[PDB]
């Protein structure tokens, strides 16, 4: 059903981070090496490059309302830039640890990071980037958060103490936790976007990919496809698939109606480290990146 | 090997 094709491939030190700009032919890539790109991938030329710091940046988003960037990185440290003038907005000390993740609220002027420190932390940029509250209760490095596209004073967090926690904004305790079962822990959860499903999707050490209901706190599915790490899983915004990328060195695209593995991709990058989708379906492209670089990839 | 911590 997918006609797959390479849009643009960039060789580079290897990617933590990755992320789609809205409007604008954009992927923004954050390295370990503690670069941070921008590029154009229709035209294939660099927009912007900038040397964050010399630890690795395992986080980086848009914030398309606002022209910026948002970088997270081991050295503790989240930075925003606005991407037209280069220019650092803001630069502040985040968590005593590594910061694994970044969200960005879709409508409030809201950023969640998750971090080794165990917690997860909500910025107002509106409020100077004061820290609004800091969401305590999980036991091991935080590794992935996500606000819920269909209810977004909600959001998810994936742990690898084994759990996620499922958290109101303005509320200390989280509304549930999920127990995954996935013994090697939690590197990442997704929600499936439309209202038709009430749900997440985790990934983990244990090479399972597990889809969760989050009303009846319930697992509907494990899939298992993968030889190594499962670096990320994420429902597709437009197409009913699900994207897997793995330190196995393969991006599989699933169907998401039987679960099944529909195509195996390997894009000769080594192991797979980060994953994003178009936000609306443009070209329904996704972008994994790598040890060895970065693929933009159009599905048809 | 006991520990792999995640670091890379």
């Amino acid at each position: 059903k997918l006609d797959i094709k390479k849009t643009f491939s960039n060789r580079s030190d290897r990617v933590k981070g990755i992320d789609f700009h809205p409007t604008e032919p954009w992927v923004l890539t954050t390295l370990y090496s503690g670069r941070v790109e921008l590029w154009n991938y229709e035209t294939q030329v660099e927009v912007r490059s900038i040397q964050v710091t010399e630890t690795p940046v395992r986080a980086g988003k848009f914030i398309a309302r606002k022209n910026w960037i948002i970088v997270g990185s081991d050295d503790f440290r989240i930075r925003v830039f606005n991407y037209n003038t280069g220019e650092k907005v803001v630069d502040f000390e985040a968590h005593p640890d590594y910061i694994r993740s970044i969200a960005v609220h879709p409508t409030k002027p809201y950023v969640l990071s998750g971090s080794d420190d165990l917690t997860v932390k909500l910025w107002n940029w509106e409020n100077n980037w004061a820290l609004e509250q800091t969401f305590e209760g999980h036991e091991h490095f935080v590794m992935c958060v996500a606000f819920n596209p269909k209810d977004p004073s909600t959001f998810a967090s994936g742990c690898l103490d084994r759990t996620v926690k499922v958290w109101s904004l303005g509320q200390s305790t989280p509304n549930f936790t999920l127990t995954t079962g996935q013994e090697r822990g939690v590197n990442y959860v997704d929600y499936y976007p439309l209202p038709d499903k009430p749900y997440m999707i985790t990934a983990s050490d244990d090479l399972t990919i597990k889809i969760w209901d989050y009303q009846t706190k319930s697992c509907v599915a494990t899939l298992e496809g993968h030889m190594s790490n499962v670096s990320f899983a994420v429902f597709h915004p437009t197409l009913p698939i699900i994207i897997s990328g793995s330190e196995d060195g393969t991006l599989k695209i699933w169907n998401s109606s039987t679960y099944k593995v529909e195509k195996t991709l390997n894009v000769g990058l080594e192991r797979s480290w980060c994953i994003a989708t178009h936000p609306t379906g443009r070209k329904n492209y996704i972008a994994s990146g790598f040890d060895n670089g970065f693929t933009v990839l159009s599905l048809g | 090997c006991t520990f792999k911590t995640k670091t890379n």
